[PDB]
């Protein structure tokens, strides 16, 4: 929170998805989301 | 009794998730950090590192990560640069991609995984709450229960 001040945050859900999954390419190199999805259970819940 | 009644009819507690959602949503920074100064508020960098680094994460990855997020201007890159850190460190702990030649699978200690835990179903909520989903925020409050 003390990083993000602000909360009722708004945007695309698409955006979020693009995004995470550019950074990831970036940092990590060898994950991605289709090897998470019923995998791992992190992102079963939000709709990302 | 009466008064009790009442009470068991408002207490925060018995009330729905769709309200505790819609006042944490409600309430806003500044009206919480105005009046104090910018001393009291410990840098969230340093602390963020060094509990990745208390998590057992690559000293150089992670400092990276927090620079790019100190960096980077927009609330949106910056959650998802937080979920960024929060998927590499369910993969370094709980390695995934790796495809684990060996056949022996030690898990880790109960705290670290207590740590883990918490540290996602926490963000998950804050994201959900962000986005105000009530099954989900019941569910993660089910989980914590």
């Amino acid at each position: 929170y003390k990083i993000v001040k602000t909360t009722r945050l708004v945007g695309s859900i698409k955006d979020l998805s693009r995004e995470v999954e550019r950074h990831l390419h970036r940092y990590n190199r060898w994950i991605t989301l289709e090897d998470i999805r019923s995998r791992s259970s992190l992102l079963d819940y939000s709709c990302l | 009794s009466s008064t009790l009644r009442e009470m068991s009819l408002v207490l925060f507690n018995c009330s729905s998730p769709k309200s505790e959602m819609q006042r944490a949503r409600s309430l806003n920074y500044q009206d919480l950090v105005r009046g104090f100064p910018e001393e009291i508020i410990s840098n969230p960098y340093n602390e963020m590192i060094i509990t990745l680094i208390d998590s057992d994460v690559e000293s150089f990855l992670v400092h990276k990560m927090v620079d790019d997020l100190e960096l980077q201007r927009g609330t949106l890159s910056k959650v998802a640069i937080i979920i960024a850190i929060m998927i590499v460190f369910s993969n370094r702990v709980f390695n995934v991609s790796k495809p684990l030649t060996d056949p022996s699978f030690y898990p880790p200690s109960d705290p670290k995984i207590l740590r883990h835990f918490n540290i996602c179903c926490s963000t998950m909520m804050y994201l959900s709450t962000a986005l105000g989903d009530v099954p989900s925020f019941a569910r993660l409050h089910d989980l914590y229960n």
